DNA sequence: CACACACTCTCCAATTCTCTAA
DNA sequence: TTAGAGAATTGGAGAGTGTGTTTTTTTTTTTTTTT
């Protein structure tokens, strides 16, 4: 067997094995020797290669060699990359071969879908777009391993084409096979395979020109990393993907700009060319205790000890809720518990008990209210905002949509699952709208049976409404039912009211317009947003429990205010239901949280009847 | 059903040997052991079925139980040589190292050998390279270390007090270390009993995924060597040496540089520059390439007839043909899709025997250190003393030695006597007595007498190893002359009766393998440079030189220019130079064959314009276009007499090759 | 006649 | 003649979102919801072709469901030619290719949901009704194609799960930490147990005191959903005459009365229970559908949540809240039970013998008790009234 | 001193010379050859004026460049429903608002080859989509014919981009709609005219047969038509 | 159906080879 | 060693067996969920 070899290839592999063993680079450390330690600990097989790194040795030179010739150079960067893993340490390869994907990111400069030529074929890009759709994850032949029919001698590590490419010939010399092959599935070796479809980025989109979309290919663990939807900035070789349907494939045939042909395998018919990335790295641009605190870094944990260990700790998250916001504690105590929640506790027949506290901001048109929403919005994680003008075709929950079979469209109170779902206009949306989150406010689920489809769908969301009182400006002559076209069962289900109006005091405007003008000259809060949002995470972990002197006092709190919310000559309750225990059980455990006490004392439950006091007085 | 009792018997010798979580010997391990050997002897040489090994492999012994018994026994054996049934821990690693070499030793497959053996040799040959995979990167290779305790055992005692018996667990021990680094990939060996297809062979890579080339190469074994301290083994070992260990030992430190160059050694970001200079090269060479390709596309259809003699209109497409007329003139050469019969033809361990210029195996600029100072220290201990061991055995059995003997033997000797000379050359720290022991005028006339002896029974490969030491000879006369009676003895025996055998090879061989024609013009450059400081005629040795033959086998180098490198033109161009003007002789060198080779020279697809190879070949040719055209312009018959070849007859042959 | 502990101790590579 | 093993209790429950290549021909507990059905096709078990140029019988060979069996060269001659099966010594096995899809509960809210086809081998077929929910343990195999491809213009393969047991987990969503591919079959001694138990006094009161164990008072509601729980007897008066045998109950009541959750544990504690709320179920959801498939092009009638419910319960909260045109397609299958469908040229009789538990909410979402109770709801007596 | 490739020349200039104008008409005739001599004139008369002027310069770098000329202002602004068959390959003025563009369409222009049993790579240059394949490995060595598998991602490709250029509204007749034509973009002035600008585009009016069938070689008799741009304004 | 493609089955004269020629 | 008489083998055209198409989802009803 004689192979001539590259030099130029071998000479590649070494600079690499160079610049993987002995960069040493902000105290002097081998980044990717313990890169590769890392690997070995966890078994796996990805090295992030930062661009920068490579650039800065051998004075750019081997960068030029790996972005001009990657296609070709991608085999000996492998074989490098195999002596240096060997060398320092052999737990790699019951036997189970270690297929290795090196990967390079942190490129200088980005391209885009428009940007493609395909003088660079065969070259690392950074292309960037926006992913609209993503296939399966199916398995691709990487290394086949055929079994001939006869003599059952063994071909091994055939590689593999865009084709279904098999070994021709036996190795030993008593076989007659030129088509006839078994493939061994088992000795064979597979990769994850997926197909994203992105596109042109909306804001490097010509004015009337359609977007450009390319086809990349994801493998190995860079799989499912790209969402639809999320603009995503790939990185990789590109490559141009033949039509195999012209190659000849086993199964299928030739199906009918400009065709080259010639080949031997063509015979009379012509081959046509795709331009497709092929990704190599892919990245976004758009819980007990201990475990929790593991994760977190020394410096963080310092600053974390220093609030759980505060006297004033309560205040000053109370304070630090939306800054931007002057005034109006009442509702940033209310806003801060929403976010800590209550305990979703599961009886043992099965019954679900709701953990999840609901708000709702009443107050005149002129107030604060959609700067709390878009605060909380901003702020809490896995969180939406939406209206009650009902804009997409699915509505506030959800809805079934044909395909020319049916499908669920997601609505908004499901994008919102195990988060906070900021619901604005919450008066505009009609009352046939709001008979439809009637079960997903209370037993957090939406059941859908329309037609062939039926389905139990999960809304785990707290709801943040902000409702205009009806007639638009609030009115104190009512209660709170007068002022609302929200009915009893949906008031009910809603544990805090918070009403919040423009009273006409000449003082008043003076300190709001020197806060407003002050914010837009320029705030100070005693907790940052990335400060506090530690210090929540920390506290969720907590699960408050009820002393038993603490259950006497909310029995007793509970029997006064169905005591002082009884009307009619029978006695019959219209305001506080049983919600409303369970509401003074779910601001307890919040209130606990906020303090960061495992334990829940009759102060927490006198401090959550206050608050549920305070927004049904209202007369 | 033959076959799935033998596999039956192998699980259950497996699986009664014991396991892990360290290993533990079941009962009746030696027992289990012996039968093993028993059964592998037996259908390995008796009865000649190379399955047992098979099953073996399968059930991965080698790597599931007969490492970790060595690895378990290194242990026990280093606690013991450092505290101060040993007989018994002892006796376990002999079975399981003899059957570790006997399943290492390699295949051979010969016309008399049957079916079975050639169906299982492409089938085991990858299992080989699996045993040696697992080897060298089972922690750092320790087993060697065991190995070289079933030498150290026997070799402690005196050697007048050596064992009759004993002496053959010398051998089998030292055989274990020749045969782990002889395992090289094989050959796909293709049914050619019907027509091949429109597609060749799709993969010739030999590997099975478990076996990587990374993790087989000889430098994981150099490696592997320098880790395991078994430098110090191979130097005690050959500092000893004042028979059994002669033989095995000819090869065992043979195998890892039987075909690694010395060019590698000295250099001449440090692996950087070398990569910027390729990838300058490669530059260079694309852009030669895209001097053709045409500014658009290929569709843009450029379409032109030469006006050629007789008025002809024949059409040749490509816009690139409208540049130049050469152009054209080559697109309509390469249009023909007619083509004619080209021609064409290892036995023993692959190496020169069948290894091109540029397979240089990469090394690691630390392990490329230490193999350095590795042979250095193995020549300043033994080199010349294990030469004298053996002379003795050589002088002997001159029929009886297999072909195996001689590439084994040969090449070692060319390969360290051109190593030791060089690094002389490139250092003055070596003295050339270090070499010079090789001299003696019995080794000189023996190998000289099997060098003869493998001519007359077409034994090519048997005189290419030879040849190798022919040219060394020579090297090492001139180098013992310039650098000084003992250098006359061997280099006054080739008057008459060694002329006719070096002056027949270049005008035979050139129907052969490359390097078998790269010897000889080595063989000529040397000697007509080793008689250059005494002239037994200076004028009568190139007379038998300058034959057409001779012309053809140094022409048909030059067409691969592809791959010669600066050395290898340097040497055939320096031939015709160096008779330009001393022996005129340009007569014979009137064929086509060499004018379209200039023609390639000059051209920018073939040599480096940055390199210093095509700056004097480019005058020296601009002083061949003036000598042809002199030659040329005074007789018109000579025009046409330039493409056929000379002629036989009396007054021709001084009035065209000499012009009366 | 193997023990439930050489099922543990694979022979066969795979 | 064989006896097969369907393993339960896997471990390691994975989703068609998480497969990968590592758990190619290994077994894997997917759990979807079943989208197609083929009908029970025959397979065949032992292919043993005849030769048709020189022999008369071939090898019993295996056929894998999964790729076609590959004759190749024969024995007899090497000779390649046409080959077809022997009716003589053949045998059969069923075969069905359900198509999973990942559970609308289970899938990232608004992203696509993944599917994998799933093969059920004999003794598994019509185990699985289409719309239902299934946890599926099987082998993860994967078989190459040349028309994935063709199309993707890669060497890649399609994956596929040949079904070992099903589960069904539609109507008990809330019962995890149970074992067995069946929650509701009992062991001779829990039979033994039911008929030690059964013979106490006071046994009812036990059976109604423990229908909402963690809901207190509502005595009567609990009395009346055991009830409807164990049903009666549907009598058949000579074949021609025919009376409903499941009791249909309404929770009428004020809010924060928990008759959502009793709903709620009636989902979870009946065999065959499917939840349908207020406007969210239209009318030929409720009961069936027909629909044009998109494959073979024609009208295919497909049930809903009272066919899928069929000899169980169905739940439905907030009754007075559905549309009236969506109210009324539920008062044929609530007293004949049978569903009659006679849309597109698809005339037939369903069969949907559920038992309604329904929970309204008064006018007003008070009930006023000076009034009748038709003056509290907007619902009429026809439907009063069954 | 900017290091460009393409030249905007116009075409009134030849006829202003005197020697030009057999040369102009060969242009307006001959579009492929006149535009390659142009091209390697372009290319020998810079590479003459490096050298004379003594302005030191890599002459390997300016060699390497492919420099082009793009004849603009041919003629006449002819119109799309007057192109009569007899203007194949003849250089066109034509006039239009484009309606859309694919994509780049990568075109081969130079194959590359590994010999699968030696591992030996040569390109082989590729003439009017045609692959003309080594019959056996180049090297003598192992000259092992039909040895050779493209390698797809290692060739040397070109850029294509057709466009779907459209009759401009101010000249269709007002009875029937506006006709199109489809423009070919390469090697340059790809994405050079996004959809919905006018243009004023150059090139020559070129034919192709089209396969009736993809498996056979039949082609159909009607060689759809469309234009090789050579400049656009 | 049949014309064109891809390819297995099959076959003599020009191309290579070594015993007897000059 | 040379010009010339003898064996020995196998590639390039052709007999022949079996393929592969043309071949299609528009427009019109009927249903269903939102509007
Ligand atoms: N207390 C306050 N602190 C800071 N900004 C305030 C405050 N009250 C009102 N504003 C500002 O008043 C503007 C209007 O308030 P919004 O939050 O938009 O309420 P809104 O959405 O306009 O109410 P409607 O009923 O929907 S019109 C915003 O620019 C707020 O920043
Ligand atoms: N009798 C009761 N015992 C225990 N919990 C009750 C009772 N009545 C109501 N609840 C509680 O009231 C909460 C809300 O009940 P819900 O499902 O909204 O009833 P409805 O839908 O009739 O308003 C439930 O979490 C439940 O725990
Ligand atoms: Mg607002
Ligand atoms: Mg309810
Ligand atoms: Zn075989
Ligand atoms: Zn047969
Ligand atoms: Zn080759």
């Amino acid at each position: 067997v004689k192979k001539v070899d590259d030099v130029t290839g071998e000479k590649v592999r070494e600079a690499f094995e160079q610049f993987l063993e002995d960069f040493s680079v902000g105290e002097v450390e081998k980044v990717y020797r313990a890169q590769i330690e890392f690997m070995k600990i966890y078994d796996l097989n990805t090295i992030y290669i930062d661009y920068q790194h490579l650039s800065m040795r051998e004075n750019g030179a081997l960068a030029m060699a790996i972005s001009e010739q990657y296609y070709r150079f991608l085999p000996f960067l492998q074989k490098g990359l195999r002596r240096v893993v060997r060398k320092y340490a052999p737990e790699l390869l019951e036997q189970t071969e270690r297929v290795f994907q090196i990967s390079f990111f942190n490129l200088p400069t980005v391209h885009r879908i428009r940007d493609i030529r395909s003088e660079k074929i065969g070259s690392l890009l950074s292309i960037s777009g926006t992913v609209t759709r993503t296939s399966e994850v199916r398995p691709e032949l990487y290394k086949a391993s055929f079994t001939c029919d006869m003599c059952r001698a063994i071909v091994d590590n055939v590689e593999q084409s865009f084709k279904y490419t098999e070994p021709t010939f036996c190795p030993n010399p008593s076989c007659e096979n030129r088509a006839f092959w078994t493939l061994n599935v088992t000795r064979s070796r597979f990769l994850d395979w997926q197909k994203v479809r992105i596109q042109e980025n909306a804001n490097e989109i010509p004015t009337g020109s359609m977007p450009r979309t390319l086809d990349v290919i994801l493998r190995g663990d860079s799989v499912e990393r790209a969402k639809p939807g999320d603009r995503c900035k790939f990185t990789g070789v590109e490559i141009v993907v033949p039509d195999v349907t012209q190659l000849g494939l086993p199964g299928v045939k030739p199906s009918s700009n400009s065709g080259v042909t010639g080949l031997r395998s063509l015979g009379v018919r012509d081959l046509t060319y795709k331009i497709s990335f092929l990704a190599c790295h892919v990245i976004s641009i758009g819980r007990d205790q201990e475990v929790f605190l593991n994760s977190l870094s020394s410096d963080e944990i310092n600053e974390l000890k220093e609030m759980v260990k505060d006297e004033h700790i309560y205040d000053k998250l109370v304070r630090s809720i939306a800054p931007a916001v002057f005034g109006h504690e009442a509702v940033k105590k209310g806003i801060l518990l929403q976010m800590l929640g209550g305990v979703h506790k599961s009886t043992v027949e099965g019954i679900k008990l709701r953990g999840d506290i609901n708000i709702c901001v009443v107050g005149d048109p002129s107030t604060s209210k959609s700067q709390f929403l878009k605060y909380v919005v901003g702020f809490a994680p896995r969180s939406v905002y939406t209206s009650g003008k009902a804009s997409s075709a699915a509505g506030l929950t959800a809805a079934v949509v044909r395909d020319e079979d049916y499908t669920i469209e997601a609505g908004a109170l499901m994008l919102a699952d195990n988060g906070i779902c900021c619901i604005d206009e919450f008066d505009k949306m009609d009352i046939s709208d709001q008979v439809a989150i009637h079960e997903a406010m209370e037993q957090q689920t939406i059941s859908i049976a329309k037609a062939g489809i039926h389905a139990t769908l999960n809304a785990r969301t707290s709801i943040l409404a902000a409702a205009n009182p009806v007639g638009g400006r609030y009115n104190r002559k009512l209660s709170l039912r007068g002022n609302l076209n929200m009915t009893a069962p949906i008031m009910s289900r809603f544990d805090l009211f918070f009403v919040i109006l423009d009273d006409c005091n000449e003082k008043i405007d003076t300190e709001l317009a020197s806060h407003i003008v002050d914010l837009h000259m320029k705030i100070e809060p005693p907790f940052s947003a990335e400060q506090l949002r530690r210090y929540i995470k920390y506290a969720r972990t907590f699960k408050p429990i009820l002393t038993k002197e603490a259950r006497s006092y909310l029995v007793e709190k509970y029997k006064e205010l169905r005591k002082d919310d009884a009307q009619g000559f029978s006695r019959s309750s219209y305001r506080i239901t049983v919600r409303q225990l369970e509401s003074m059980i779910r601001l307890s455990e919040a209130i606990a949280r906020a303090n960061c006490v495992d334990e829940i004392t009759p102060s927490f439950i006198a401090e959550a009847y206050d608050l549920l006091r305070q927004s049904i007085i209202r007369v | 059903f033959s076959l799935t009792v033998l596999r039956a018997r192998i699980a259950l010798l497996a699986t009664a040997i014991g396991g892990p979580p360290p290993y533990k010997l079941g009962d009746d391990c030696l027992a289990c052991l012996k039968d093993l050997k028993r059964w592998f002897k037996l259908v390995d040489d008796q009865q000649k079925r190379w399955d047992v090994a098979m099953a073996v492999a399968e059930y991965r012994i080698l790597t599931d139980d007969l490492l970790p018994i060595l690895i378990d026994w290194e242990n026990k054996c280093s606690l013991a040589a450092k505290l101060a049934n040993k007989a018994y821990y002892d006796k376990i690693a002999l079975n399981c190292l003899q059957l570790l070499v006997l399943m290492t030793w390699p295949l051979i497959v010969t016309e008399q050998s049957s079916s079975n053996q050639i169906t299982l040799y492409g089938e085991l040959k990858k299992h080989q390279l699996v045993y040696k995979k697992t080897i060298l990167s089972m922690e750092s290779g320790k087993v060697l270390r065991a190995a070289i305790r079933l030498a150290l055992d026997v070799i402690k005692i005196d050697r007048l007090s050596r064992t009759p018996r004993d002496n053959m667990v010398l051998k089998l021990v030292l055989n274990f270390f020749r045969n782990v680094i002889a395992i090289e990939p094989g050959e796909f060996t293709i049914n050619t009993k019907k027509s091949m297809p429109k597609k060749g062979i799709t993969s010739i890579d030999t590997l099975p995924p478990n076996v990587s080339m990374d993790d087989i190469s000889l430098n994981t074994v150099i490696s592997s060597f320098h880790k395991n301290k078994v430098f110090g083994f191979l130097l005690t070992l050959t500092s000893s040496l004042s028979d059994f260990i002669n033989i095995p030992l000819l090869e065992i430190m043979f195998y890892f540089t039987k075909d690694v160059n010395q060019e590698l050694l000295f250099p001449r970001t440090s692996a950087g520059f070398e990569l910027s200079k390729l990838l300058q090269k490669e530059h260079q060479m694309r852009k030669n390439v895209i001097k053709h390709t045409s500014a658009r596309h290929s569709r843009f259809g450029g379409l032109l007839s030469i006006q050629t003699p007789d008025k002809t209109r024949l059409t040749v497409s490509g816009s690139q043909a409208l540049v130049d007329e050469k152009i054209a003139l080559q697109k309509l050469d390469d249009s023909k899709k007619w083509n004619k019969r080209i021609i064409k033809k290892e036995g023993l361990p692959n190496s020169l025997l069948n290894s091109q210029t540029g397979k240089a195996i990469f090394f690691t600029e630390s392990n490329g250190k230490h193999f350095k100072e590795f042979i250095n220290n193995f020549i300043d201990s033994g080199f010349n003393i294990l030469l004298h061991s053996v002379t003795n055995y050589f002088t002997t059995e001159q029929d009886r030695m297999v072909t195996l003997e001689q590439v084994e033997y040969l090449l070692f000797f060319a390969w360290f006597v051109k190593y030791q000379l060089l690094r002389s050359k490139i250092d003055n720290s070596a003295d050339i007595k270090q070499v010079s022991e090789a001299l003696k005028e019995v080794t000189f006339i023996l190998v000289s007498s099997l060098l003869r002896s493998a001519y007359d029974l077409k034994n090519w490969t048997v005189t290419h190893a030879g040849m190798i030491a022919f040219n060394e000879l020579l090297n090492l006369v001139s180098r013992t002359k310039a650098a000084q009676d003992i250098e006359f003895i061997v280099s006054r025996l080739f008057s008459d009766e060694r002329i006719q055998l070096l002056s027949n090879l270049p005008k035979i061989g050139s129907k052969y393998s490359l390097q078998f024609m790269k010897s000889c013009i080595e063989l000529t450059h040397s000697v007509l440079k080793v008689l250059e400081q005494y002239s037994v005629n200076f004028q009568k040795v190139q007379a038998n030189y300058m034959t057409e033959p001779v012309i053809e086998t140094y022409i048909n180098f030059l067409e691969r220019f592809r791959e010669l490198e600066d050395d290898s033109i340097k040497k055939v161009f320096s031939f015709f130079h160096r008779v330009f003007v001393q022996a005129k002789e340009q007569a014979l060198l009137f064929r086509f064959d060499l004018i379209i080779l200039l023609r390639e020279m000059l051209s920018p697809d073939g040599l480096d314009r940055m390199s210093r190879s095509r700056k004097y070949v480019s005058q020296f040719s601009d002083y061949f276009l003036a000598r042809l055209k002199k030659r040329l312009k005074k007789s018109p018959a000579w025009f046409v007499g330039l493409l056929f070849p000379p002629l036989h007859n009396s007054e021709v042959g001084f009035y065209q090759r000499y012009g009366e | 006649e193997l023990t439930l502990e050489s099922l543990s101790n694979v022979k066969a590579n795979s | 003649s064989e006896i097969h093993v369907r393993i339960s209790d896997f471990p390691t429950i994975y989703s068609l979102r998480e497969l990968r290549e590592s758990n190619l021909s290994s077994l894997v507990r997917v759990t979807g919801v079943v989208t197609r059905r083929t009908g029970v096709f025959p397979q065949l078990k032992y292919v043993k072709f005849n030769c048709l140029k020189c022999g008369s019988i071939l090898g019993p060979f295996f056929q894998d469901s999964n790729e076609e069996i590959r004759i190749s060269f024969c024995t007899n001659c090497k000779s390649k030619g046409p080959f077809r099966v022997n009716g003589e010594k053949t045998v059969y096995r069923n075969y069905q290719r359900v198509t999973l899809q990942e559970a609308p509960g289970t899938v990232p809210p608004g992203r696509l949901p993944r599917h994998r086809e799933v093969i059920l081998l004999a003794d598994l077929v019509d185990v699985s009704k289409p719309g239902e929910e299934v946890e599926v343990t099987g082998i993860y195999k994967n078989n190459y194609d040349g028309n994935l491809n063709a199309k993707n213009g890669f060497p890649v393969f399609a994956t596929i799960i040949e079904a070992n047991s099903i589960k069904r987990r539609e109507g008990n969503t809330a019962n995890e930490g149970e074992e067995g591919l069946d929650v509701f079959s009992w062991t001779e001694e829990e039979e033994r147990e039911f008929r030690k138990i059964s013979r106490d006094r006071g046994i009812i009161d036990k059976i109604i005191s423990s229908m909402a164990p963690s809901i207190y008072g509502h005595r009567d509601i609990k009395t009346a959903v055991a009830c409807s729980l164990f049903g009666g007897v549907p009598k058949n008066v000579n074949g021609k005459h025919s009376i409903r045998g499941d009791i249909n109950v309404l929770l009428l009541g004020d809010p924060g009365t928990a008759k959502s959750q009793i709903l709620k544990y009636v989902e979870k504690t009946a065999h065959r229970a499917v939840f349908a709320t207020g406007q969210g179920a239209s009318a030929v959801g409720l009961t069936a559908s027909v629909r044009k498939d998109p494959i073979t092009k024609e009208w295919t009638l497909e049930g809903g949540a009272l066919v899928l419910a069929d000899k169980g319960v169905c739940l439905i909260d907030e009754f007075d809240k559905m549309n009236d045109q969506d109210r009324t397609s539920i008062h044929e299958a609530m007293e004949q039970q049978s569903i009659s469908i006679s849309k597109a040229g698809i005339v037939t009789t369903l069969q949907a013998r559920c038992s309604i538990i329904a929970a309204a909410n008064p006018n007003g979402g008070r009930y006023n008790s000076t009034l009748p109770l038709a003056q509290n709801v907007s619902l009429t007596e026809p439907i009063l009234s069954r | 001193e900017l290091g460009t490739s393409n030249l905007n020349l116009d075409a009134r200039n030849l006829l202003a010379y005197k020697q030009t104008e057999d040369l102009y008409h060969q242009l307006l005739n001959y579009p492929q050859e006149v535009i390659s001599i142009m091209d390697q004139t372009i290319k020998d008369c810079m590479v003459s004026l490096i050298v004379d002027n003594n302005l030191d310069y890599d002459l390997d770098e300016i060699e390497t460049k492919f420099y082009k000329v793009r004849p603009y202002n041919v003629g006449s602004c002819k119109g799309m429903r007057e192109l009569n068959p007899n203007d194949i390959d003849k250089l066109i003025n034509l006039k239009g608002l484009v309606l859309r563009s694919t994509p780049v369409i990568p075109d081969m222009k130079v194959a590359f080859f590994k010999c699968n049993v030696c591992d030996h790579t040569m390109a082989v240059e590729i003439d009017r989509g045609v692959i003309q394949e080594p019959a056996r490995c180049e090297r003598i060595d192992c000259n092992e014919p039909n040895s050779m598998s493209l390698i797809h991602n290692r060739c040397s490709f070109a850029d294509k981009q057709v466009i779907k250029l459209q009759e401009t509204p101010d000249f269709v007749p007002d009875g029937q709609t506006p006709h199109s034509i489809s423009l070919c973009v390469y090697d340059e002035l790809v994405d050079s005219c996004r959809a919905g600008d006018r243009i004023e585009v150059t090139g020559t009016f070129r034919s192709i047969p089209i396969r009736a069938n993809s498996r056979q070689r039949v082609l159909k008799s009607l060689y759809k038509t469309y234009v090789d741009v050579v400049h656009v304004k």
